[PDB]
RNA sequence: UAGCGGGCGUGGAUCCCUGGAUGUCCGAAUGGGGGAACCCGGCCGGCGGGAACGCCGGUCACCGCGCUUUUUGCGCGGGGGGAACCUGGGGAACUGAAACAUCUCAGUACCCAGAGGAGAGGAAAGAGAAAUCGACUCCCUGAGUAGCGGCGAGCGAAAGGGGACCAGCCUAAACCGUCCGGCUUGUCCGGGCGGGGUCGUGGGGCCCUCGGCAACCGAAUCCCCAGCCUAGCCGAAGCUGUUGGGAAGCAGCGCCAGAGAGGGUGAAAGCCCCGUAGGCGAAAGGUGGGGGGAUAGGUGAGGGUACCCGAGUACCCCGUGGUUCGUGGAGCCAUGGGGGAAUCUGGGCGGACCACCGCCUAAGGCUAAGUACUCCGGGUGACCGAUAGCGCACCAGUACCGUGAGGGAAAGGUGAAAAGAACCCCGGGAGGGGAGUGAAAUAGAGCCUGAAACCGUGGGCUUACAAGCAGUCACGGCCCCGCAAGGGGUUGUGGCGUGCCUAUUGAAGCAUGAGCCGGCGACUCACGGUCGUGGGCGAGCUUAAGCCGUUGAGGCGGAGGCGUAGGGAAACCGAG
């Protein structure tokens, strides 16, 4: 409830700090968490096996969720603040200088 | 809150207009028998006090 | 009542008082006020107390 | 709340609001028992072959009220809980009086009963001096006045005036109709129902004359609506460079503003994110007189007669309570005991009592608003910031203590992100050393900062012929910082030297207190005085509650208070 933000799967710029300027699709978004997804913030996790079964767990680079006001939207353009704009029908966010 | 007033000392001195305080002489309403008739002339006025006279009028006040 | 009158008279004696009237910039819109106190001496470099 | 292992969602899930469903057992607990959460039944019906057994559904407590032809039953209601607030029935002591007994604390604490979002009170048998006011409640004032008081301590009103709110009603009785019962037929004896009636200009009943009313009032009862509440939605404006682990900083230029409240984002963001200003929204439930409609109700004037107008009541006496009133000259209100009326040419009251003059109608009941509180929701702080702040920021009324009532803690912090240290090495492990992550690992996991006591390793000076509140003054040596005249550390000798606090005539005192460190720890606030002081005004000065206005804005409000006259116990007089 409420936790609604910007953006889901879809493009988006991070704005962010090490990966400022980076920009990539969002592969997930944990509104508990408040935090999404690319594919910037990779991190060496050293650690051996992830869960218990298995044989080798990988030091994946696994990409660590951001802040999620650390990513903007995207579209025909830069990054642009969202502006949501209803058709006749329903309802369908447009950014601030074209649409979706 | 407030002070109260004390009444034992309304009932029995009078606070003057230039801030003196009177009351009548004591020994006068059994003591005689005889006693000089100067005596009772004399105790028949009222005085001023002194130092008790500023304690008195702190027990007023509002009087 | 003293005080209001010294603080407008203070006020008055500086200079920086002000009567005004000719309010171009009616309807609540402060781009437009910003363009009244612009031709107004009231570049916004003073705390301005608009009563 | 990650892990193993499986699923769901734009045929729109999770989630939020509304209504409904299901809700073992205990608990007012209600079939009965009982050591609460367990045990055992009656009756009707169902299931298992189902008689014996078991399960399942329904039902069965008690009290009050109304019926029910009585019986048996049927219906409506009650029971328990609630932070504080409220009313009532009972009701202490410490303490104060510098002892103490009257008195005080106090009708307070507490026990009990009851009511509700409030409760209480409430339409004058009033107030009390004006031939005046006109239910009740609450605030200001009157007022620390009147007065009470071992006239001690101390207690302490009311009228009136300024405000909030604003509302007034229903009965009993005469009298008429009806039903049931009664006798000794009467406008009769009793009882239930309906009509009638409701008040101090005294009213009503019953009679005679006039509208034989349209009308005019009108709810506190209903019904519709606005509005509000229980989810939500829209919401303006920024880019480049730059240092940095990380820009929100810095630099350049730019924009929005009914929005420059606030929070977040790796640091300090009006324009990044949630928001803010300003707007919009309910199928459903709750609220709803603010607006509208309806009904229930309700109303005139003379004349006549003497029918009615609340009984163990008024009234008096005895014993008491309430009030400012402590037996006082002691009324008034209330009532345990005794005597005991009248129905308006009647009764109560205006502080014993009597006359006069006035006020008011007891012995039946109901009534909204203004007021109190804060379990609950929101907002805001010259409120705390983990020894503070609620006892509890944390899995706290817990752990733990007590038979029990009851007592009652401590305990918050990695980082921006877990990236939480693979792998190698020593080790049984713990724990380390490499490596690796990070801006930082002296952020490494009870991990931010990390003070002191306390423990230890290294280094400089120093000490085994010396008598000590442990220091201080001088000189000298060694070591160390400026090559350098200086200064720091140390202490050899010499001079001098009775801890700190408290309490006392007097303490090093063999008088008191302290193991040491850190944190907590004590002259406050309200009201009323008195003096001083800084100001405003000045024979004047000032408002109180409240109202209007704001949303850190102020103004109105003279009721009232102090002063302009004192003296006297007072009547009274007056610069005396
Ligand atoms: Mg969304
Ligand atoms: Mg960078
Ligand atoms: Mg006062
Ligand atoms: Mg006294
Ligand atoms: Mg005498
Ligand atoms: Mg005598
Ligand atoms: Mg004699
Ligand atoms: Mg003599
Ligand atoms: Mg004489
Ligand atoms: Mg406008
Ligand atoms: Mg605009
Ligand atoms: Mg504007
Ligand atoms: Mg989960
Ligand atoms: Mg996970
Ligand atoms: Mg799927
Ligand atoms: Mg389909
Ligand atoms: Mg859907
Ligand atoms: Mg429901
Ligand atoms: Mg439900
Ligand atoms: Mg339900
Ligand atoms: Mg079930
Ligand atoms: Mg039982
Ligand atoms: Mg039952
Ligand atoms: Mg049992
Ligand atoms: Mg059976
Ligand atoms: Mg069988
Ligand atoms: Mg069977
Ligand atoms: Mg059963
Ligand atoms: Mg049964
Ligand atoms: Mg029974
Ligand atoms: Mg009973
Ligand atoms: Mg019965
Ligand atoms: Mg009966
Ligand atoms: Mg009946
Ligand atoms: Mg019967
Ligand atoms: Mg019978
Ligand atoms: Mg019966
Ligand atoms: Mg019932
Ligand atoms: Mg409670
Ligand atoms: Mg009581
Ligand atoms: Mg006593
Ligand atoms: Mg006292
Ligand atoms: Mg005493
Ligand atoms: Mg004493
Ligand atoms: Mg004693
Ligand atoms: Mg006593
Ligand atoms: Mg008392
Ligand atoms: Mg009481
Ligand atoms: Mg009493
Ligand atoms: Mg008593
Ligand atoms: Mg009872
Ligand atoms: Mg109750
Ligand atoms: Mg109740
Ligand atoms: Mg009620
Ligand atoms: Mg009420
Ligand atoms: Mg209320
Ligand atoms: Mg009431
Ligand atoms: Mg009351
Ligand atoms: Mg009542
Ligand atoms: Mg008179
Ligand atoms: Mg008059
Ligand atoms: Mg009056
Ligand atoms: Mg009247
Ligand atoms: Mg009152
Ligand atoms: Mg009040
Ligand atoms: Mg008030
Ligand atoms: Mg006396
Ligand atoms: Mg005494
Ligand atoms: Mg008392
Ligand atoms: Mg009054
Ligand atoms: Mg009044
Ligand atoms: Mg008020
Ligand atoms: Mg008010
Ligand atoms: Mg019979
Ligand atoms: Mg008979
Ligand atoms: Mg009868
Ligand atoms: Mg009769
Ligand atoms: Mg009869
Ligand atoms: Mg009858
Ligand atoms: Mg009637
Ligand atoms: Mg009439
Ligand atoms: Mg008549
Ligand atoms: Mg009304
Ligand atoms: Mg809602
Ligand atoms: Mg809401
Ligand atoms: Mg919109
Ligand atoms: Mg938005
Ligand atoms: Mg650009
Ligand atoms: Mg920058
Ligand atoms: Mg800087
Ligand atoms: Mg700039
Ligand atoms: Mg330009
Ligand atoms: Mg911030
Ligand atoms: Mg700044
Ligand atoms: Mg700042
Ligand atoms: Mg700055
Ligand atoms: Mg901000
Ligand atoms: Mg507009
Ligand atoms: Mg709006
Ligand atoms: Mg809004
Ligand atoms: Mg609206
Ligand atoms: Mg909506
Ligand atoms: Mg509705
Ligand atoms: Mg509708
Ligand atoms: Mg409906
Ligand atoms: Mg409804
Ligand atoms: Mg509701
Ligand atoms: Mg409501
Ligand atoms: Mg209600
Ligand atoms: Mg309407
Ligand atoms: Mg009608
Ligand atoms: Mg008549
Ligand atoms: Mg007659
Ligand atoms: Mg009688
Ligand atoms: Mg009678
Ligand atoms: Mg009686
Ligand atoms: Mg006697
Ligand atoms: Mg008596
Ligand atoms: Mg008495
Ligand atoms: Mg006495
Ligand atoms: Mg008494
Ligand atoms: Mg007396
Ligand atoms: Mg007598
Ligand atoms: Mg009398
Ligand atoms: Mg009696
Ligand atoms: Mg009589
Ligand atoms: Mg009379
Ligand atoms: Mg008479
Ligand atoms: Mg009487
Ligand atoms: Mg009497
Ligand atoms: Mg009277
Ligand atoms: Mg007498
Ligand atoms: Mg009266
Ligand atoms: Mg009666
Ligand atoms: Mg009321
Ligand atoms: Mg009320
Ligand atoms: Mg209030
Ligand atoms: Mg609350
Ligand atoms: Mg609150
Ligand atoms: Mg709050
Ligand atoms: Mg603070
Ligand atoms: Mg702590
Ligand atoms: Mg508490
Ligand atoms: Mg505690
Ligand atoms: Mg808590
Ligand atoms: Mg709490
Ligand atoms: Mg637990
Ligand atoms: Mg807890
Ligand atoms: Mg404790
Ligand atoms: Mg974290
Ligand atoms: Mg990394
Ligand atoms: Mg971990
Ligand atoms: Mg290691
Ligand atoms: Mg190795
Ligand atoms: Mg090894
Ligand atoms: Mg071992
Ligand atoms: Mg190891
Ligand atoms: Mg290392
Ligand atoms: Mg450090
Ligand atoms: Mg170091
Ligand atoms: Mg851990
Ligand atoms: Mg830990
Ligand atoms: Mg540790
Ligand atoms: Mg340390
Ligand atoms: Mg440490
Ligand atoms: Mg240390
Ligand atoms: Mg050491
Ligand atoms: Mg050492
Ligand atoms: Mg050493
Ligand atoms: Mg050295
Ligand atoms: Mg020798
Ligand atoms: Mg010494
Ligand atoms: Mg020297
Ligand atoms: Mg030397
Ligand atoms: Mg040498
Ligand atoms: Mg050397
Ligand atoms: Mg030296
Ligand atoms: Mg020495
Ligand atoms: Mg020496
Ligand atoms: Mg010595
Ligand atoms: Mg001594
Ligand atoms: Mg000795
Ligand atoms: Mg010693
Ligand atoms: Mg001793
Ligand atoms: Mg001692
Ligand atoms: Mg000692
Ligand atoms: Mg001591
Ligand atoms: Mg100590
Ligand atoms: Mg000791
Ligand atoms: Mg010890
Ligand atoms: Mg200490
Ligand atoms: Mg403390
Ligand atoms: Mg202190
Ligand atoms: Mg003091
Ligand atoms: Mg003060
Ligand atoms: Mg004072
Ligand atoms: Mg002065
Ligand atoms: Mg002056
Ligand atoms: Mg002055
Ligand atoms: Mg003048
Ligand atoms: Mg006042
Ligand atoms: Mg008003
Ligand atoms: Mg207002
Ligand atoms: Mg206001
Ligand atoms: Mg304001
Ligand atoms: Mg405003
Ligand atoms: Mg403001
Ligand atoms: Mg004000
Ligand atoms: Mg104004
Ligand atoms: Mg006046
Ligand atoms: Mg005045
Ligand atoms: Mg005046
Ligand atoms: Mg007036
Ligand atoms: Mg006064
Ligand atoms: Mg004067
Ligand atoms: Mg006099
Ligand atoms: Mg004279
Ligand atoms: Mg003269």
């Amino acid at each position: 409830r409420v936790k609604m933000h910007v953006k889901k799967g879809d493009t988006v710029l991070v704005a962010s700090g090490k990966y400022k300027g980076r920009v990539g699709k969002v592969k997930e978004v944990l509104p508990k968490k408040y935090a999404v997804i690319v594919e910037g913030v990779n991190i060496v996790k050293k650690a051996v096996r992830v869960s218990p079964k298995y044989p080798q767990g990988g030091f994946i680079e696994k990409e660590a969720p951001l802040h999620a006001s650390k990513v903007r939207p995207i579209c025909p353009a830069c990054g642009k603040p969202t502006r949501v704009r209803k058709k006749f029908l329903e309802n369908g966010k447009k950014i601030r200088v074209c649409a979706k | 809150p407030k002070m109260k007033t004390h009444k034992g000392a309304k009932k029995r001195v009078k606070i003057t207009a230039s801030g003196k305080v009177v009351a009548m002489k004591t020994g006068k309403r059994h003591l005689n028998w005889q006693k000089s008739g100067k005596e009772i002339r004399q105790k028949g006025r009222k005085f001023v006090l002194a130092k008790p006279e500023a304690e008195r009028i702190k027990l007023l006040l509002p009087y | 009542k003293k005080g209001l009158a010294m603080a407008v008279a203070d006020r008055a004696r500086e200079g920086k008082l002000l009567l005004v009237e000719a309010f171009a910039g009616v309807n609540g819109k402060t781009k437009e006020f910003l363009a009244w106190a612009k031709e107004a001496g009231l570049d916004g470099s003073e705390s301005v107390l608009l009563v």
